[PDB]
């Protein structure tokens, strides 16, 4: 047998996404969640290419800064792992809830 | 005067007209493959299904009688039913589409109806004999006409702006005018409508305008007049064209629906404002819109489904207590102690 000890295949992979950088969603989930979502409002939409691109890349980049600085209030708690009250306390420091 | 959502209609799809009694009792939801839906209020249920055809009805007509409907379709046939079992009783295979069926409101033997092309000529219910409506200019191709409210006279509209009005079966040239739109260009009616108490009558043009108009200022004013408008009505910030019109029950509140946004828009009679606008599902395009005589709730048709807009009584009921009036401080008052008419019962 074979193992790793755990933290060692998170630490690489962590080196791997930060140097690639393409997308890290499947996109027809994403495009049928756009359309979903664009229901509500209006029926009978019709989405160009490029706006569904434009809105995958604005919002993965969210979801990364976000998840930034919920590391640092993570760490700040002298803890390692990551809890949903760190993200709520994020939220609620920067200013948009 | 309806405030809200109030709930819907998904019984049916593809509806496309309707129209009341004078009661109001049932809804001749007009469909798509030839069928009237018959659907009810103070029970909420469809009580007679009758499958008149396969094409699209288009306009349909309740009688005083409370039995005798009228409709037309690209079937072509102006045909009549009866709500006790579905009983076609006439059948009147015709040539060039129809779009408006419309009673003599007590003499309803005459029916009025409007064809494509040219002028609407009053037909009957045995005979064949169509009394001929003489339209002079004829080059419109589009001409709308009715009755006034007690079926007393025939008003007449053209494509051009010129009105003529005619005496109901024989025919009386007793006014005309053309209508002041714009400076130099004028423009078409689409739909003339008539109330249930008085003579006032709207004139839906087409360059966005709603006009409004008496009977009695248009009879004073007769041949050759130049009627001024009682009131002038449009939406400037929105600037919306106009599919179809309808009054109040007593003709005070003007329902006119869009054809662009779903919306309907709601004023008055007397002072002219907006009061209201009304919304529904952001993603639909209205075609009919139905306004209930003796208690203001209206039906939405776009879609195939239909709405109820009532106002719930969010004031409350008030049915145990005229008494009993509130004391907000506790208010006391502790210091007290303590065969003459005859009316006829059985009239």
């Amino acid at each position: 047998p074979h193992r790793y000890r755990p933290g060692t295949v998170a630490l690489r992979e962590i080196r791997r996404y930060q140097k690639s950088t393409e997308l890290l969603i499947r996109k027809l989930p994403f495009q049928r969640l756009v359309r979903e979502i664009a229901q509500d409002f209006k029926t009978d939409l019709r989405f160009q290419s490029s706006a569904v691109m434009a809105l995958q890349e604005a919002s993965e980049a969210y979801l990364v800064a976000l998840f930034e600085d919920t590391n640092l209030c993570a760490i700040h708690a002298k803890r390692v792992t990551i809890m949903p009250k760190d993200i709520q306390l994020a939220r609620r420091i920067r200013g948009e809830r | 005067y309806p405030e809200e959502a109030d709930g819907t209609l998904d019984c049916i799809s593809m509806a496309l007209t309707c129209t009341f009694n004078r009661w109001g009792t049932l809804l001749a939801v007009g469909c798509n493959d030839g069928r009237i839906v018959i659907w009810d209020f103070l029970t909420r249920g469809i009580a007679k299904i009758i499958s008149a055809h396969i094409h699209p009805v288009c306009s349909l007509c309740w009688s005083r009688d409370g039995h005798k409907l009228v409709s037309a379709s690209t079937d072509n046939i102006v045909s009549q039913w009866d709500v006790l079992s579905g009983d076609c009783d006439q059948r009147f295979r015709f040539p060039s589409p129809i779009l408006k069926v419309q009673y003599h409101p007590r003499d309803q033997n005459k029916v009025l109806v409007c064809p494509m092309k040219s002028a609407p000529v009053m037909l009957t219910l045995s005979d064949s004999k169509h009394v001929v409506l003489p339209v002079d200019d004829d080059s419109d191709l589009n001409v709308v006409a009715s009755f006034d409210r007690r079926g007393e006279y025939i008003y007449t509209g053209n494509a051009k702006g010129k009105i003529l009005v005619l005496k109901t079966d024989s025919q009386d040239l007793v006014a005309s005018f053309r209508v002041t739109t714009g400076t130099s260009n004028t423009t078409a009616i689409k739909s003339i409508e008539f109330a249930r108490k008085g003579s006032c009558f709207l004139i839906n043009t087409a360059d966005r305008i709603i006009r409004v108009y008496d009977g009695r200022e248009i009879l004073t004013c007769g041949r050759d007049g130049e009627p001024e408008p009682m009131q002038k009505l449009q939406d400037l910030v929105n600037r919306t064209p106009w599919k179809k019109c309808c009054f109040s029950g007593d003709g005070e509140y003007i329902v006119a629906g869009s054809a662009r946004q779903h919306a309907l828009y709601i004023w008055e009679k007397s002072i002219g404002n907006l009061v209201k606008i009304l919304h529904g599902t952001r993603g639909e395009l209205l075609l009919d819109v139905a306004w209930h005589p003796v208690r203001p709730i209206i039906a939405s048709i776009s879609s195939g489904v239909v709405s109820i807009w009532a106002q719930n009584q969010v004031e409350n009921w008030s049915a145990f207590a005229p008494d009993f009036k509130e004391l907000d401080e506790n208010v006391e008052y502790e210091e007290r102690e303590s065969e003459d008419e005859e009316v006829d019962v059985t009239s």
